[PDB]
Parts: structure tokens; sequence; C-alpha cells
RNA sequence: CUGUUGCUUAUAGACGAUGGCAUCAGAAAUCGGUGUUGUAAGCUUUAGAGUUUCUUAAUCAAUACUCUCGGGUAUUGAAUG
RNA sequence: UGUCGGCUCUUCCUAUCCAUUUCAAGCAGAAUUGAAAAAAGGUAUGAUUGUUCACCAUUUAAUAGGGAACGUGAGCUGGGUUUAGACCGUCGUGAGACAGGUUAGUUUUACCCUACCGUUUCGGUAGAUUUUCAAAGUAUUUAGAUAGUAGCACAACUCAGUACGAGAGGAACCGUUGUGUCACGCCACUGGAUUAUUCAAUUAUUUGAUCAAAUAGUGUUGAGAAUCUAACACGUGUUGAAAUAAUGGCUGAAAGCCUCUCAAGCCAGAAUUUCGUCUAGAUGAAUACUUUGUCUUUUUCUUGUUACUUUAGUACAAUUGAAAAU
RNA sequence: GUCAUCUAAUUAGUGACGCGCAUGAAUGGAUCACCGUGAUUCCCACUGUCCCUAUCUGCAAUCUAGUGAAACCACAGUCAA
RNA sequence: UAAUAACCGCAACAGGUCUCCAAGAAGCAAAAUCUUUAGUUAAAUAGAAUAACGCAGGUAAGGGAAGUCGGCAACAUAGCUCUGUAAGUUAGCAAGAAAGAGUAGCUCUGGUGAUUAUCGAAUCAGAACUUUAAAGGUUAGGGG
């Protein structure tokens, strides 16, 4: 499992799963990453993600 | 005139009083009933509480729905350094219940034992022990100490162990050592002080004591609160909004004609520091030797039991030690006595063969990432200090 | 009409609670009277999981089915509940889907998902449903 | 021996009590680990819509790039030394 | 003697609604009906009404009936009733009357003794002298007269579409797996609070500008460790032995037969009782060290205790006390 | 009261019926547009009112130094019959 | 003195008592909030600990009045601009009905005058670019 926001390696019995009503699961590391993708912010916008480290660098 | 409407009574009558405890170790008000039909054996240890983890179990039941690839299980670490065991009694069954006869002591006694018996140590002249050890050879002491192994074997029925901790090897400040009576069943009485006498000045582990898979009860202290309401100490109903004077109580207090408020009415004091029994406990991992590590046949690295930073509040934890499956009464660094069921549970959950996948070693501290602290390094590199 | 056991789910519905109708029978929105199988409690409302029957009634929706009391399983549920193995899941909304006594299922679709607990409880639901999650 | 007292003492606590240590006591910083937030201040990418002025010479310019996985915090009821 | 109801809470009664054990039926099965033991455990959510009451819609194994100054106002509320304002209807010449209706109407004090809940302080239990002993002090390890007591209930699978029944219908014992509640805990995982005014941003005012802050009694917002906590997370109470109640039986007289016994003697049989287990706990016991060895009182030093100090007085080893059972 | 309607469910609300215990015409009768810190019912939104409680801050309460009252009081203060 | 200590209330009582002079920011505003000149830091005592029950101010998962005599209490809407606005009606109103959209920062452009190119007024409209997408720190209607 990997965070849908942060893309990080999500841990075994950690973090929460969001399904949404487009039958699209998104599975979270902590409320940080979740609350962030729901205010639609992008995460190559955000400089400690995974996502920001891969198209930089 | 009748209650409108019935419900259970709030708060338990079986605990009744609610007396906070002085001692932090809690002693086990019974053991294991004996059986003459088998080898002599240890029935019990005591443990520090270092924290709780989580593991990922595989079931090994047979027709339960449970998921194949593992169930997300909370389990406590005890740590079970290796006791001292420095003397033994012998009880005999008289009208009024046990009554110890004699007390039969080691030659060599450590500073840890020695420390129970005063106060303010550092003021003492640390003499206890001190004629028994420089007279332990002499004839006149030599026979006497026969005698009272002799009159155990002939006017005793209760054989039980003076085994004590050594808090050398655990990272709490205290240093006087915790003593704790093991009861020895087994064979006959004159094979009980045969197999007794044989472990003076010994040290015993743990796996001597519990085997693999086993359940067994654990005896504490619960973790302390102090002065409490009725809403945290028995669970009643808050008031209404409304309410002058507050809303945190217990409205009425007794009918008119008792004309006494009952004991079982909810009444503040204190909630905390209590002595409770907690039956039917399985071991999960018997920490010693190959076990001590937190590695499993699946998640093959090699991480030892401690989380990264330590387990709060507590340390490292660097001995043997025990997995429980779930909660034990007491907060970390408590004193946990162990003791084998005296009933034992035949369910075929109790029975069930213990397979672990996974334990959890992340910090218990934040929303950590990482199980070892090298693969954090791994994931995230090197960073400016260290490269600079 | 349940097939089976199911595992301990955080009810998250209460009783006057409105849940959608993913259904197509003409009715909008459920909203809770009682859950059968609940057990009652002084001062306690009926409380409701994924999975769980329900009698409700139809404030919204066609003359044939509003203002009547109908019987409904819960799909999927807004209230974050746990799974045995460890995976923390909570949907988007509220749903529910109209089914009789039998566990026979009175429409013919479902639209969105389905959790795992309902699906496996009704069989007939698991057949009409879309995605299982 | 026990009590007072000290560690502005804890696994305890309204106050007493209870638990620990008391010169190998204790405390304190600093260091490493472990967490939280999200990339400090200075100079540089004309980043940069335009304006302005010398008239490709500058300016001023929200925001943006590199130094920077940065900086700050972290027992106070966290863990080593 | 604060006069209705409701809310909160404990306890008690059984004339038992459910669960447990039994007998009977015009009891084939299922579902029911009559009755016995048994009061240890449970007995709900709402629309209308101030209502007790009632009547409806559900859910449940069941949604039983009552008492405690018609339990409970220095526990609450003030909806009703029951002062003073006002309106209507009927009555009265009138002031005014109305268990007729409507609307607005201050709910005071515990710091006292006891009860209850928790919590300290001081005091303390008598006949033993094998010096390997005996007693006093301090500390630890234990002990357990007594008091309380906790686990229940439901569901799913299999038995089984089987027994039974013409068919329609249609169980149960063992076993296994879960759920609900109650109780005791607990902080790993998930969630909540958050003055680490932590980190970041930002509105207004003031530092000449930047930096860094302060002020708006916590300016506000996002994330937010710790600690606490979940009806929102999760563990344990699936636990053994004997004797019983109602009842069904064994042998067996009275009464040559019969009979479970208003006879002697036995067995099986409960959510039962008692052991076992859990919590608090009195008098106690063992060991370690310090003493002392015929004894006491008044003084006195200490935070306090023991030994200890002084002046006396007092006794000095040697015939006591056991059959058990009927 | 009876009939409709509002609700899953209506001693409540609204609209009808009227031999009305005991309505009714300046003791004014009927009809309300605006207005009302007036009385009543129902919808939407929102929320700790509630399921069911958790937690944060300030001030006290707790203890201490100084200071320091009052109501009340036959004598007092454990229960069962 | 003319009052949170000189006045009336038993008092150095949070009650009451007639007037004059009156700065900056910001905004429609003598509003809330912050500061300048002036005044004061004491105005019925403090220190330690950070228990229960309180008084005052708050927040909360899922549900959303199921609580209760009763949405009591709290939450919620809230400024300005543009569009749009029902039945009913004493034709005046209802009406801010209801309902929907916009709003920040930075760099610019145009309109609204006076004197014969210079001088000045805050106000309105428009356009690119950027961001954490903007009335909401304070003040600020719940609707049918």
């Amino acid at each position: 499992q990997v965070c849908a926001f942060s893309g990080f390696k999500i841990p075994v019995a950690k973090g929460r799963k969001y399904v949404r009503l487009d039958l699209k699961s998104f599975t979270f590391i902590n409320k940080k990453s979740l609350m962030q993708f729901l205010r639609k912010t992008n995460p190559r916008k955000v400089f400690w993600t995974a996502i920001y480290r891969q198209l930089n660098k | 005139s009748h209650r409108k409407f019935e419900a259970p009574r709030h708060g338990s009558l079986a605990f009744h009083p609610r007396k906070r405890v002085h001692k932090v170790r809690a002693t086990v008000s019974a053991f294991p009933k004996d059986n003459a039909a088998e080898k002599p054996h240890l029935t019990g240890f005591l443990g520090f509480k270092a924290g709780m983890t989580h593991v990922i179990r595989e079931v090994k039941r047979t027709n339960t729905k449970l998921p194949k690839d593992g169930v997300l299980e909370p389990v406590t670490i005890i740590e079970t350094p290796p006791m001292v065991v420095a003397g033994f009694v012998g009880y005999k069954k008289t009208t009024t219940g046990l009554k110890p006869i004699t007390a039969v002591f080691a030659e060599h006694i450590a500073d840890e034992f020695k420390r129970r018996y005063t106060k303010k140590w550092y003021k003492n002249t640390k003499n206890q022990f001190a004629v028994h050890t420089e007279k332990y050879n002499d004839v006149k002491a030599k026979s006497k100490r026969e005698r009272q192994i002799r009159l155990i074997k002939n006017r005793c029925d209760v054989v039980r162990v003076i085994a004590h901790t050594q808090m050398a090897l655990v990272p709490l400040k205290q240093k006087k050592a915790e003593v704790m009576e093991i009861q020895i069943n087994g064979g006959s009485i004159a094979e009980k002080v045969d197999f007794a006498v044989s472990l003076l000045e010994k040290q015993i582990s743990v796996n001597s004591v519990f085997g693999t898979d086993e359940c067994i009860d654990v005896c504490s202290v619960t973790k302390g609160h102090g002065y409490n309401g009725v809403i945290k100490r028995f669970g009643v109903r808050h008031l209404p909004r409304k309410t002058h004077r507050g809303l945190r109580k217990v409205a009425c207090v007794g009918a008119w004609h008792p004309a006494r408020v009952s004991w079982t009415v909810a009444r503040a004091g204190q909630m905390g520091f209590f002595k409770r029994t907690e039956v039917n406990k399985k071991i999960y991992r018997l920490g010693c030797g190959d076990l001590k590590n937190a590695k499993t046949e699946f998640d093959i690295t090699e991480k030892g039991i401690t989380p990264m930073g330590g387990f709060p509040h507590y340390g490292v934890v660097k001995n043997d030690f025990l997995m429980i499956k779930g909660t034990v009464a007491g907060i970390r660094r408590r004193v946990i006595s162990l003791r084998k069921a005296c009933f034992p549970s035949t369910t075929r959950t109790a029975q069930e063969q213990i397979v672990l996948k996974f334990i959890d070693t992340s910090s218990k501290y934040g929303h950590s990432r990482f199980q070892t602290t090298t693969e954090k390094k791994a994931r995230m590199g090197p960073m400016k200090k260290d490269l600079e | 009409g349940r097939q089976g056991n199911k595992f301990r789910v955080t009810c998250g519905l209460n009783n006057a609670s409105t849940v959608n109708c993913a259904d197509n029978t003409g009715a909008k929105t459920l909203t809770i009277i009682s859950v059968k199988g609940f057990h009652g409690r002084l001062n306690r409302l009926p409380r409701a999981g994924c999975g769980d029957m329900v009698v409700a009634t139809c404030k919204k929706g066609k003359p044939e089915y509003r203002k009547k009391m109908h019987t409904a399983v819960i799909i999927r549920q807004r209230r974050t509940w746990r799974r045995k193995d460890g995976v923390t899941l909570y949907f988007e909304d509220n749903a529910a889907v109209i089914v009789n006594m039998k566990g026979e299922m009175k429409g013919s679709a479902i639209t969105g998902p389905v959790s795992k607990e309902s699906a496996d409880l009704w069989p007939k639901i698991s057949s009409n449903a879309p995605t299982i999650v």
C-alpha cells in the first residue's frame, strides 16, 4: 500500500482508506495527507511529498 | 414507588471497597491447585511491564471466517530478567490456614535482597544476614539447618522458594529488589525440599517456568487516577444542562426511610491504584534465547524488540521478555506478578498455536513510518548534516 | 434471510438518520426508525452498521413508496470502521437498499460500491452490486 | 532503628499517605536517536504581468528557482550517553 | 414535616414477563395452555398529553406487577396545580363566584453531628523457656475469622428439510463460530480535545524600512507531538468439584400384596448452595538485625521506640492433669 | 366530539359539520393587509439538547503565612424490631 | 472633591447623580480593536500544588431535536456589488422576501475638474499576472 497523496509506503496496520462514489478507493498514511487530499491540493506542489521529490531531482 | 424503568446497576460490588493498595508489587492470593503426580516445578514469576505494540498473526483455528492474511492484535511486552533464589519456606496446614514453619536461607545474599529489610539504607549499618553468613559453616549452625530441612519434610505441606529480581538488569532507578514467593507444585514433600535445596543461590529463567503458547494469569496494580467523581468512578448518567449546582453527580443518594445512605450508592473517592488479577492470558512469544529478537519467519529483518527511540517512559529492553495477547493492569515500569492458570482454559482458541507474521517496532511517538532506524536512513538518504 | 455471522462493525447510523437509497425503486431517501435484532438499553437509540437490516420510512420518493415503512439494508456508511485484518476504511455517504424479510432485493440495481460486510451477509445484494469494497 | 529533611522526587498524590535514590546522590547543559511543522535569514533563476527611466540601463514588482529532506521545535509526564 | 409529574439512583416484595430445571394437556412435530422449584441476572425506542393513566408505530428472549413519608425539590425542572395582571363563557342588580377554559408569574441556606465514600494519626491482644531456646523493638515475606461477589443473553453453521406428520409444515442433544450488554482494565493500532500561545500562514495597530516580535484578556486558520480518553480503539470474565430444591427413580416395610419414604437407607436432577477463583480485611506466623534472660512502677531523653542509667525491694531445680469407640 | 389532512405513529395544529352545557351583533359581530422582546403548530438549515461523553484554559475550591465572621444550639448524636 | 475613595445609599459599597473642552489608524460610522498628550500600575492579601464538584470562555468522530412541557441553551446567517424576487394587499407595502453569482495581492489602463501644458478630488469601471482562491481579526440579519 502506497499513500494516495504523500506517496509514502504505508506501514502495515496503519492509515485509513477513503472510498468514493465513483468506485475509486484511496488509502492514506495519516490525517495530514487525507486533509490535503480533500482540499484538492496538488501533491506536486507540496515539497515533502514523495511525488514532488521524483519530478524534481 | 417503584422506579419507572429498569437498568443494570452502575459499578461492581465485587470490588467494594475501592481502597488503594500500599505496595506496588501485588501478591497472588492463590496458586494453581497442587498435583502430586508430576515432577516439581515453579508456578510463578515476576516481570516489569515495558510497553505495548501490535503484531500481525496467522490464524490456525479451523471453521473460522478470519482473514487468511493475518489478524491485527495488541500485545504487551513484559521484560523478565532471570531471578535469583535466596531461600525457601515450608508451610503447614492448621485450623487457621497455612502457617509457615521455617525459612531456610542461602549462604550468600545479594545487596539487592538486603535492602528490603531497612528503610534508610544510606544510613544503615547494612549488617543484614551478616551473622547468618559469618556463622554459616559452623557445626552448631549446620546442625540447625539440617534440623530445619528435616522439620519441613515431616510436618509441612507447602513449599515456596523466596526468589528476588536483579535490579541492575533493568532501566529502573530502584535498586532494592522485588521479592516473590513462588510455590513448588509437584511430587511428595520429600522431593519438593530436595528440588528446593538444589535451587539455592541458582538463577531461574522464565522459560523454565512457562512454556510456549501457554495461558497464564497476571496480577498487578492498576494505573492511579487520584480523587475522582461518580461519572468516572461508576459511569452514572450526566444530569441535564439545566441543573442547578452542577451536572456530574448522582441526583438521589437514597430513599427517605432506610434513613441512611446505603453502601451501594455511587460516591466520589479514589480510583486508580487497585490490585486486579486477570486470568486466561495467552503467551505469544517466549522471548528467550533464539526468540529474543523481533524477527519472524516471514519478516526476516533482524530488529530488537525495542521500538525506535525506546519504549516511551521506559527505555530499552535488553533481557528476556514475554509477549502477552492484549492488555494487562498497570502502566509501564509496573511490577507484574505472573502465575500458571488455576483453571486452565480448554477452549479451541486457548489451545491454538501462535504463528506471528509481523511485529511492529516503529516509533511509538507520532505517526511513524519506518521499522528500523537503518531503513529510515536508507529511504531518506543523506541529509544536510553529516554531508556538510 | 441473512447468511452467516458478521464481525463487529461500529454502528454509525442512529435512529432518525437519513440515508440515500441506492436502489432504483423510486425512493430517494430513508430515515431509520428501528434496527432489527437491536437489543435495548435505557435511553439508548437504535444503532445500525454496514450490513444491518433496518426498519425505515421514506420521506422523499414516489407516492407508492413515500409515507410508508420499509425494510432496508445498510450497504455503506460515513462512519470509520475497522476490519479484523487491520484495515481502517469509510465511505463517502450513508446508503441503503430496500429488501424484504427473506432478503430478496426489491430492485435490480445498486449505484456505487457496496461494503463486503453487507455483500457477504446477503447474497442477493452482492449479485446486484457493481463493486464490493 | 524510625521520623523530619533533600532530589522545587516518581510508577503516587486534595493534605497526609504511598513508591524510589540519597556522594558511585542528584541536577544540568551539549551530542546522537526519536517525533512535529513544511523549505529560515543573505545573496541568485532578467523566473516574473507591466511600469519607469537612461533608452538592451537600470529600476520597482505579487509570486517562483538553487543553496534547502531546509530552518525552528522536541519532556514539559520521551529514550541514550 | 415544602403539596403532582418527569429526570437521576440504590434497595426491597413475588401474586414470574424472559432465560434455567420439572410435571400435565383434548401435548404427533411446530406453536401454545395449566402448574411446581427459583427473585442470583434482565425487562427498550418514540408521536399526542403537565399528566399517573391511556392509545398508537416499532424493536426485543421479555419489553411483568408493586413498595420504600402515594422513595427521591439545602438532588434538578416548574410543564400542572395553588396568591397578586389580563381575556372569554355561564351565574350575580353589584362588589364578585366557577375541581370551566386561556396567557404571564423570584424555587433561599450545609461551613454543624451522624450515614455513606475515600484518607491520616496514636494505641494495642498471654502464658513458651531444648541458648539450634524464649520474649521485646524495626523491616520484609506471608496468613485469612469476617464482608462483598459477576457474568448473562441472543444469533449463525452442523445435526436437517432429518425425527414426527396423509400432506402442509417441521424441531432438539453434542460440537463450532460470532454479536450485544454488564464488570474489570488498558494506550499499541483508528478517532477526539490540545496555552508544548510547537511549526507555518495571515487581518488590524505599533516598532523609520527588512529581520524579529508584541498587542486584539488564547486575534484567527491549517497541520499538530505529549498527556488524557472512546458510548468511536482493544483485551479478560467459555472455569473446575461436591451436595441440593421442585421432580423422576432404586431397594423396601407399615398393610404376607402394593408403594420413591406424612418410614429407616440410596441415586439422578436448577440461571441453586457450598468449596475452588476474585476484592477489602482482624487476631496472627516465619525469617533478618538489635537486644535481653526473675520481675514492676513513678520519673525521665528522643520526632518516637527499644536496649540503656540510678536507689531500692522481691524469688531462687526437682511428687501437677490423657485410653479410644459405642 | 365526528370527517379530512399533517406524522411510521397525533389528548397537539390546520380545514370542514353544528339543537352551540353556556356564541352572537358599539358588554360591538365578521374580516388582517402592515406592525409585535405577545400565544400556537409545522418545514429547511445548524448544532453536545441527546445516543454518550471526552477534553482545554482562567478564577476559586485543596495546603500554607497574616487576618478572620454568621445562621443555628434542651442534652446529644451507630442500627433492627 | 465633583466621584471604581471627598456627593446619596450605615462603608474606600461593581448601585445612583446635571454639564464643558475632545488626537492618530481603520471603517459608512462619535461602532468593535490598537496607539498619542494626560492619568495610573493601586485600587476588600499573597505563595505552593495543579484532586473531585463548581462559576466564566471553548472544541469534537458518526448521527442530527431521537432530549425536553417547549430547539431552553448553544450552533448557524451576517459587510458591500450585480442579477432576481411570490402569494397577499388599505395599492402605500410585503422586501434586505425567497434564490444565485462576485470580493485577495501585485503591475497597469480609462472616466468624472480648475487655469491658460501645469495643478488637484477620492471615487467608479476595466485588463493581464500570482497565490494559501480572498467580507468575516473586530463589527456583522437564520429563513419559510
